[PDB]
């Protein structure tokens, strides 16, 4: 077998291929996570630059791992598709032997640590991907937001954002998300993750999508006139 | 040892980039231009052939479209040789589910398989990619008419027209501009022969050098026609368009 | 003692371009000429056989090679990369198609697999690609006559008729004007020769030229009787007399 | 220069460059002193810390009842060769009933390190190793070099400043070999066979490392308050 | 089955019946047990028939690539040694018994292969629950230098003693020739003892004779197409 | 115990005058027990018929494996398998599970389309080909049907007459088999047109 | 300019190590000659012991292969056994598997595949020799057969190798012009050694005393060397006349 | 260039340059030589004395191969011992297979086509030993030499090593002086003789001479070191050769 050591250390103490992975997410379409009270929300980019798309069969950005527990990314879509594929099998397995569906940190830590083990085994380069993993626990009502990266770190998040001008939407969020009071109802949580889309995005309705996650199992995504009511809310109350 | 002679086929740029995927891509971007267009009651191919020759034996040839099953139908840009090992994978796997499941195999779940063979080369085994973009135009039960790409990288999406190979950034401006919704089968195919007439490096287009092909729902009593064109029938189909 | 050599040896360049492939193909324009044209009651294929040395026996070099009864094979470029392309192309008929259809296959299918074969030398790991272009020409009961180009990269085109190597480029012009599709067998055969003559420098005859064809069905050749439906081979190499009797008509 | 980048590959002049860089490994590390006589035959190790707080990595490692080593260089590549002679000497006893000849796990040692030195994607070990025994021909000594190279020796010394050590040893040579039923006489010239080559520091109750084994001694090992005695 | 096969003067000549049989029952009235290995290779088969055709084919694929590696006529040496070690590896498993025989540069052979791998060397030779009536017929008549017409006469007699005398054989017999210098001829169905004769009555029914429950046309086309 | 007669049921070909005829009956038990009776057991890839009798599993099987096959073949020869090339390869793959065979008894039926010839052929559940003239018979009747179709049969019967004869050989022979009956079919097959006929018979 | 250190292409087209694997060839600087006769094939090989300390009778690039072929070569000893000991298994499992000898040119072809496998293989070297298989084929009658790193092989006429392979082969084309026929037309194999060793004398215009030769000869059912007073009985007889 | 940064790369030239860098090691060992006597062969080598602490006698560096064979080598001590150890290998599977030992031009090739296989990868690396060795069997008597390259001849008299040049030229006298051949005790003792001389070359550190012979008279055949008295004997004359 092909066993050549891809992801090594430099003089600097730095991996260049897992940093390099990092500049495939810096380059991937912007993803943001936002928890609420009771729920959780999953905004993407989808660039506009690609027109004539059939969006009822192309790949959606939000990507479902059980009927609990969700995946957002930003990066290679190809490399994404591996570990979506992976957390899924994964998750009917440990139904399968613990007679219990994942926790969101569970589910989190077993693509965390798929991500590592690509940074340290022969022949392989690591994957391209960040990806935002949200949710509620079995009979829980406490929102889950977690966020993994090339390296195999990963880590809770009140609100995150990945991907091009992420730098951008974080700077917003980290002005706007209020801890001590996050925002109540399912409304407000989807307001704040187009606002700070809306930062990046510039453009109308088409660019964004919208995934509210809810306790029990209750995953919708939104459509393109639920979230461009949200839009023109926006705009009408920034015109002041 | 031998790690001297290792091109590294499987690395990211500084940029974060697949080197050898972006390559290939270069690679595809200099093949005979391939284009797709999805209609409410079909699907058209249409593809340029690369290699004018009057003594090449076109009735019996076959370098961009090519048969999955009955349903399912790919046009190619690139390598054909690195074409036919993946088609005569995807052959498989369809018949697998049908033996597997006793139904045919929905459009997305073979372009998935075989875009998931393209990553495995870009990601792992050192060995180069793939240099071959795919047109896959497909009907199922579930979504019907589907259209999609996939290129080097392993990376699929679902359009409603599209091009690949050479002037593909002519070419989508062109479909851009005439595409709409509520569209025909027969003015798709038009529309086809009047985008690839335009981006041809060629000094006109020809029969001789186009394979052509139709997916339509306009089967006897409600099934689906796979249609590759005969030489004879893509020279009328020309003349009837007007650019002949 | 390890086989290290588990990476592509062809890669893509910048410019898009296979290396390897491209330079395999610059070995194939070096090679000697080689041709075929396609008649509508057969096939023939040609070449010079440039011997070495005059103390070499050029009738043991087989240029042209029987693959299956109604299919033959010629090259241009590197002889021992074809000799093995043979021998694999002999036996995958029987593996992957004889011994499970109870025939030999067909010219097309056939030529695919030999396409494949040369396709995976230009992406397995630690080996160059075949340096040599096929002609082969054959007959089934479905498809009929067809002749077949295979180039390095395991692309293989259908011809009416074609050329690869030296003078290539002159010989297809000479093919262009001569060629139609209401050829007999014989035509074929005397512009197979005339065209060949233009790419050979010394001495033209049956002895320096190979030249077989895919013809009529010869029971004579095939050894036994008894069984109507085996009519024999339809593959047949020109003698060295048979040729120099169609060069006094030339 | 251009030939140093693997093991696998000479240089011009005939020399194996990353053996020679491994054996460089070794200098850097902290001196070890192995002598002998025809009863007993004894290791003294140089231990070395960090810093204050850390410990003194031990040198000293028991093979079986009747042998083992002191190393200097990389310690987990030690770790990685004892390990394998104490295999091949429980081995020896559980197949034969037979406890191993000092001399043939030299031979063992000098066949496991070459292996390294010819392949591709290995390394040399990083490491050398003086190991002593007493077997059915009595007292020996040996000094295991990861070019390969064994040798049976009376005396000698590896790591850092070890040359005092072993000018020393050649000088006393006909006097320590003498020193028979007397295991604490022998101890002694070892332990100021180490001093030659101090500089700057001395030898304290946790830096020094001594063990022994002879005619009715079993390999043992003395650390801490069990080596005051000697200093 | 019944086979056998015997030399004359410069040739080699096979013989085998027509019936194959499953337990007491007649499947096949006309089998072909001569199978073909090379243009001048043969071998008769008995013993599970279906492993006596598929090894005999396998070694003639075999034999065939061989012969255009080394651009040389088959030997019948070649075919029996390829046999033998094919057959030896499988202990038996493989219930083919075969007689080889051929014709080749080195001249005429004659050949008998045993499901286990063990191969005899002889100038007449039977196999099959019929060769005691066939080797019964062969050591009464047969001599040194027969001529082709005698020595199809015996090959014919020593089946045809297989097929009255024994009920694991019937039907014809095929018979091939192969000859030093000339192209081997096959005989299939050379006599025909066992034609059934004709029958009493016509069974033949007046139609509507069965009673039918539905109908209906199979689409067996591709596509019907608009 | 034994695999061929656990399920039960008959297969039956003729051939006739530019025709060829094969037949099922529908019967599917596990022993004694009657289960289903519609369990058929000729079906067809393209143009060439296939009917399979013996342990239902492997008729199943068998017929999911030759529709994959021959699906394969048709994409790469662009041309549907003829019956004497689909013989071979019905053989090629019962001979390759030599050692674990389908237990099976397989009965090819068809008109070559290039040639016209009507063309039947049976096979032992290890490959072995019987090509028949006549007639080919298969399953728990087999007996049965040997004694029916060698009476019955007479060569280049009309496509109507080909049917009565077919229909009494299996009818007849299925009555007097336990395992077998509970219903039949009849292909009747011709160049570029096949009838089917579900048989009314005695449901015991 | 890795394309110069393993076997893949330059851009001419070419196998830089193919190319210098044969320069390898002549590094022994030894002529080797190989001729027919009627009812033989006769290989002779110049000899050179420099050494005084060597023991002369293990000097040798002549090989028994089987008992029907013998093998010259032309290259360095190590790569010469390597090609020899191959050849001599592959001819015994021939043997073993298919029921009879194998034949000259066969061997040849299949050593031939072997040495193309290494020119298409990076992890293989082709080996630095030309193999010059010699028999009398039961089929074919007396055969040269010569294989060479690039996996090339032909029949032979006559033939010869190294590197003055050129004056030696236009002295044996001009005589094979004048006798206008295939072979040495003679009768005992004694004759044609003679023939072998004189016109190798005529071409290289050197003298030859019994150690400096090697010689092998195929007869039908054998291939054999001569011993040093063999040739110089051959050696006396050329001088007599 | 860039020809002699791997194995099995053949230069220009035609030469592998690897190999020969090998050869360089061998050349910067220790002098070694084998004689071949009338029923038998001896083998003798240099061990320089780095330093007295080095124990006389125990550093053996002549090894035996089944019981029949001696082997010898110059150059990186460690690579000998693995030839050695493939070499008795080999020697064991002959006999399990052949019954009679291996023969010494059998052995001879066995190791030659083992040495000759790490030429043939850039993966491995070549023997850094030249090889003297060789015994008596049902033919007699054998002598060996075995290049880096994987070259092998039979010799009258062999040596290698830093003091080859000096040796061989002994060696040379010793065979035109001696055409009806040599005994195998005074083999011994012109070995001894041979070392001293080419010790001229390695003059700097004195040595430890170390003698072994196989002599269908002398040992039965069979391998065995020259000890004690004889040993002793074979000193003397050399050291009253070289005074
Ligand atoms: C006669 C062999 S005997 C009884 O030992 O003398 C005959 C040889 C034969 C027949 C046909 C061909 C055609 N290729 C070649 C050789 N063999 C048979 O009749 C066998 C006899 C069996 C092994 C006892 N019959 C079979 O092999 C039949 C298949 C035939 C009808 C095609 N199968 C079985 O009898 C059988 C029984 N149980 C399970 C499977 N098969
Ligand atoms: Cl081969
Ligand atoms: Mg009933
Ligand atoms: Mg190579």
């Amino acid at each position: 077998g092909y066993d050549r050591a891809l992801s090594i250390f430099s003089p600097d103490g730095h991996i260049f291929q897992v940093e390099y992975a990092l500049e495939a997410v810096k380059r991937g379409t912007c993803a943001v996570g936002v928890k609420g009270k009771n729920c959780v929300v999953l905004g993407c980019e989808r660039r506009s630059t690609l027109k004539l798309q059939d969006t009822r069969i192309t790949p959606s950005k939000v990507s479902k791992i059980d009927s609990h527990v969700v995946l957002s990314f930003s990066g290679l879509n190809a490399d994404s598709r591996i570990l979506i594929e992976k957390a899924r099998v994964e998750a009917q397995s440990h139904r399968l032997t613990l007679e219990d569906p994942v926790t969101v940190e569970y589910l989190t830590r077993y693509v965390a640590g798929v991500q590592q083990r690509y940074t340290q085994s022969g022949g392989v380069r690591p994957f391209g991907v960040s990806t935002l993993i949200a949710g509620f626990d079995p009979r829980d009502d406490e929102p889950k937001l977690y966020q993994t990266e090339p390296s195999g770190i990963y880590s809770s998040w009140s609100a995150q954002t990945i991907g091009r001008n992420s730098k951008t939407v974080r700077e917003f969020l980290e002005k706007n998300y209020d801890r001590k009071e996050p925002p109540a109802t399912v409304e407000e949580c989807v307001k704040l993750t187009v606002r700070s889309l809306l930062e990046v995005v510039q453009t109308g309705a088409k660019n964004i999508e919208i995934t509210v996650v809810k306790p029990d199992s209750d995953i919708v995504a939104l459509s393109s006139e639920e979230i461009n009511q949200y839009v023109t809310q926006i705009e009408q109350e920034k015109q002041e | 040892g031998s790690r001297r002679y290792d091109s590294r086929t499987t690395i990211f740029s500084p940029e974060g980039r697949l080197y050898q995927v972006e390559y290939a891509l270069e690679s595809i971007s200099h093949a005979g231009t391939a284009i797709g267009i999805m209609a409410s009651d079909g699907i058209v191919l249409a593809a340029e052939r690369k290699v004018t020759s009057t003594l090449l034996e076109q009735d019996t040839s076959t370098e961009k479209l090519y048969k999955l099953n009955d349903k399912i139908a790919v046009a190619v840009a690139g390598l054909t040789a690195d074409a036919e090992i993946l088609i005569n994978t995807a052959r498989i796997h369809a018949q697998n589910y049908l033996k597997t499941y006793n139904e045919d195999i929905p459009v997305e779940i073979l372009v998935r398989r075989l875009s998931d063979i393209k990553q495995g080369y870009t990601q792992h085994g050192g060995l180069r990619p793939f240099g071959v973009s795919f047109i896959y135009a497909g009907y199922d039960d579930r979504y019907g008419y589907q259209l999609y790409t996939s290129n080097p990288s392993g990376n699929y999406t679902g359009w409603k027209a599209i091009s690949v190979g050479a002037n593909t950034s002519a070419a989508q401006t062109l479909l851009q501009m005439d595409y709409k919704d509520d569209m025909k089968v027969d003015d798709a195919i038009e529309l086809a022969l009047k985008t690839l007439s335009k981006t041809t490096d060629s000094s006109a287009l020809t029969y001789d050098r186009l394979e052509f092909a139709t997916i339509r729902k306009g089967a006897n009593d409600g099934e689906v026609y796979q249609k590759i064109f005969k030489p004879q029938e893509i020279k009328d189909i020309l003349v009837k368009t007007g650019i002949t | 003692m390890t086989d290290r050599y588990s990476f592509s040896l062809t890669t893509f360049s910048p410019s898009g371009k296979l290396g390897q492939i491209d330079y395999a193909l610059t070995a194939v324009k070096q090679g000697v000429t080689s041709l075929g044209i396609k008649a509508t009651n057969g096939v023939v294929i040609a070449t010079e056989k440039k011997s070495s040395s005059p103390l070499a026996m050029s009738e043991t070099l087989s240029k042209v090679s029987l693959l299956t009864p109604d299919i033959g094979a010629v090259y241009s470029g590197m002889g021992p990369d074809y000799r093995v392309l043979v021998d694999k192309s002999r036996k995958v008929a029987h593996t992957s198609y004889k011994r499970i259809y109870g025939e030999y296959p067909p010219t097309k299918l056939l030529v695919s697999e030999v396409a494949k074969i040369m396709q995976e030398a230009t992406q397995s790991g630690g080996v160059r690609p075949f340096g040599v272009s096929l002609l082969i020409a054959g007959h089934d009961e479905f498809n009929g006559f067809s002749l077949y180009q295979v180039d390095p990269s395991g692309s293989y085109f259908p011809w009416k008729a074609t050329a690869i190597g030296k003078g290539s480029v002159a010989a297809k012009t000479f093919l262009e004007k001569r060629w139609n599709d209401e050829l007999e067998l014989e035509d074929a055969i005397h512009i197979a020769l005339l065209t060949l003559k233009e790419s050979v420098e010394g001495e033209f005859n049956g002895d320096t030229i190979e030249l077989a064809i895919i013809g009529d069905e010869n029971p004579d050749l095939l050894g036994y009787t008894g069984i109507p439906t085996d009519k024999g081979p339809r593959f047949r190499k020109l003698t060295s007399q048979e040729i120099n009797d169609r060069l006094e008509a030339l | 220069n251009n030939y140093d980048g693997d093991t696998v590959t000479f240089s011009p002049t005939g020399r194996l460059f990353q053996v020679e860089y491994a054996l460089e490994a070794i200098k850097q590390g902290s001196v070890t002193v192995g002598l002998r006589s025809n009863t007993h035959a004894v290791l003294v190790a140089l231990k070395r810390n960090a810093d204050e707080l850390s410990s003194y990595q031990k040198k000293i490692i028991k093979c079986d009842e009747h042998m083992g080593l002191s190393l200097a260089g990389l310690a987990p590549d030690a770790r990685v060769l004892s390990n394998y002679l104490r295999q091949q000497c429980n081995y020896s006893s559980l197949v034969f009933n037979r406890k191993l000849a000092v001399e043939r796990a030299g031979h063992l040692l000098c066949d496991k390190a070459q292996k390294n030195t010819q392949s591709y994607g290995g390394r040399p070990y990083g490491v050398g190793l003086l190991i002593i025994g007493y077997d059915k021909s009595g007292a020996h000594l040996l000094e295991f070099q990861p070019s390969g190279n064994v040798t049976e020796l009376y005396g000698t010394a590896i790591g850092a400043r070890s040359q005092g050590a072993k000018t020393y040893l050649e000088r006393t040579l006909d006097t320590f070999i003498k020193i028979d039923g007397n295991p604490d006489e022998l101890i002694k010239a070892g332990v100021e066979a180490i001093s030659q080559s101090l500089r700057d520091e001395s030898l304290t109750v946790d830096n020094l490392s001594i063990a022994i084994v002879g005619k009715d001694t079993p390999f043992t090992i003395y650390d801490g308050e069990a080596v005051a005695k000697y200093i | 089955t019944t086979i056998a096969g015997l030399v004359f003067q410069d040739g080699v000549i096979l013989g085998a019946d027509t019936r194959a049989t499953n337990d007491s029952v007649v499947a096949d009235k006309s089998c072909e047990k001569i199978h073909f290995i090379a243009p001048k290779i043969y071998c008769c088969g008995a013993g599970v028939a279906a492993d006596a055709e598929a090894v005999t084919q396998l070694i003639g694929s075999n034999i065939e690539l061989h012969s255009l590696y080394t651009s040389r006529e088959p030997r019948v040496v070649s075919a029996l040694q390829m046999l033998k070690q094919h057959l030896f590896k499988y202990q038996g498993h493989i219930g083919a018994y075969l007689i080889v025989a051929g014709v080749d540069p080195t001249g005429s052979h004659l050949f008998s292969i045993h499901a286990h791998g063990s191969t005899d060397v002889g100038y007449y030779l039977s196999l099959g629950s019929g060769s005691l009536a066939a080797m019964a017929v062969l050591e009464s008549h047969w001599k040194q230098d027969l001529t082709k017409e005698e020595a199809i006469k015996l090959a014919s007699d020593a089946i045809q003693a297989g097929i009255w005398n024994d009920l694991g054989s019937g039907s014809n017999v095929d018979v091939c020739v192969m000859e030093i210098g000339k192209d081997a001829e096959y005989l299939r169905n050379y006599l025909t003892p066992n034609v059934r004769e004709e029958k009493q009555k016509s069974y033949k029914f007046p139609r509507g004779t069965t009673a039918v429950l539905k109908e209906s046309i199979v689409n067996i086309c591709d596509i019907q197409e608009e | 115990s034994d695999p061929s007669s656990i399920n039960g049921g008959i297969v039956v070909a003729m051939t006739g005058k530019d025709c060829v005829a094969i037949a099922c009956d529908l019967r599917l038990g596990s022993q004694s027990l009657g289960v289903s009776n519609k369990f058929e057991k000729i079906f067809h890839y393209g143009h060439v018929f296939l009917g399979i009798t013996g342990l239902a599993t492997d008729v199943t099987t068998l017929n999911e494996m030759f529709r994959y096959k021959t699906n394969l073949y048709k994409l790469k020869e662009e041309r549907a398998i003829e019956p004497e090339t689909f013989t071979q390869l019905v053989s090629s793959s019962l001979y390759e599970r030599r050692f674990g065979p389908y237990f099976v008894g397989p009965v090819v039926a068809g008109i070559n389309s290039k040639s016209g010839k009507p063309f039947i052929a049976g096979f032992d559940l290890i490959g072995c080909i019987d090509e028949a003239k006549d007639f080919i018979v298969s399953g728990t009747a087999s007996d049965q049907l040997f004694g029916m179709c060698e009476s019955l049969y007479e060569p280049n019967l009309e496509p109507e007459d080909l049917f009565e004869t077919i229909s009494q050989a299996l009818l007849n022979a299925a009555d007097r088999d336990a395992l077998s009956g509970w219903g039949a079919v009849v292909y009747i097959i011709k160049k570029d047109e096949v009838v089917k006929r579900y048989l009314k018979m005695r449901q015991d | 300019g890795y394309d110069r250190h393993i076997t893949i292409f330059s851009p001419e087209g070419r196998l830089y190590q193919v190319e210098y694997a044969f320069k390898a060839t002549n590094q022994t600087n030894i002529n080797s000659l190989a001729v027919r006769g009627k009812d033989c094939t006769v290989v002779i090989s110049q000899k050179k012991v420099p050494d005084k300390l060597l023991d002369p009778t293990t000097v040798s690039y002549i090989f028994c292969i089987s008992r029907t072929i013998g093998m010259v070569v032309n290259g360095p000893i190590p790569d010469a056994r390597n090609a020899a000991l191959r050849a001599k298994a592959e001819a015994a499992e021939f043997r073993y598997k298919y029921g009879y000898d194998m034949p000259c040119d066969v061997l040849a072809k299949r050593m031939a595949n072997l040495s193309q496998i290494y020119t298409q293989r990076a992890y293989m070297r082709p080996l630095g020799v030309i193999l010059t298989f010699v028999s009398v084929d039961e089929e074919l009658g007396p055969s040269i057969y010569k294989t060479d790193p690039a996996g090339y092989y032909v029949g032979y006429k006559a033939t010869a190798t190294g590197p003055k392979q050129q004056e030696i082969t236009t002295n044996l084309e001009n005589h094979f012009k004048k006798s206008k026929i295939d072979h040495i037309n003679e009768e005992s194999w004694e004759k044609v050694v003679e023939f072998a060793i004189t016109h190798m004398i005529d071409a290289l215009g050197t003298e030859f005393s019994k150690n400096d030769l090697e010689v092998g000869v195929a007869t039908k059912d054998k291939f054999f060397t001569l011993s040093a007073e063999n040739i110089e009985e051959r050696l006396v007889a050329i001088a007599e006349q | 260039t860039g020809y002699d940064l791997s194995n099995s790369v053949f230069s220009p030239d035609g030469r592998n340059f690897q190999v020969e860098y090998a050869v360089k090691a061998v050349e910067n060992g220790t002098t070694s030589i084998g004689i071949k006597c009338n029923d038998g062969v001896v083998f003798a080598v240099e061990k320089l004395i780095t330093s007295k602490l080095l124990v006389p006698q125990k550093n053996v560096k002549i090894q035996v191969v089944d019981r029949h064979i001696g082997c010898v080598y110059s150059g990186l001590i460690p690579d000998g011992r693995h030839l050695v150890n493939r070499g008795r290998e080999e020697a064991a599977s002959f006999k399990k297979l052949y019954k009679t030992p291996i023969p010494i031009p059998a052995f001879a090739d066995r190791l030659g086509q083992y040495v000759q296989a790490h030429t043939l990868y850039n993966s491995v690396r070549p023997f850094g030993v030249s090889t003297i060795f060789g015994g008596v069997d049902k033919n007699g008597a054998h002598l060996y030499m075995l290049e880096p390259s994987g070259s092998y001849w039979g010799y009258k008299g062999a040596a290698t090593g830093k003091g080859r040049q000096s040796a061989k030229a002994e060696l040379e006298k010793l065979v035109d002086h001696h055409p009806e051949g040599l005994s195998a005790r005074e083999a011994v003792k012109q070995a001894a003789k041979i070392i001293y001389l080419a010790h001229e070359d390695n003059k700097e550190k004195d040595f430890e001479l170390e003698i072994s012979w196989c002599s269908l008279s002398e040992t039965n055949g069979l391998h065995k070191f020259v000890k004690g008295d004889l040993l002793q004997e074979a000193i003397d004359f050399a050291q009253k050769e070289i005074n």
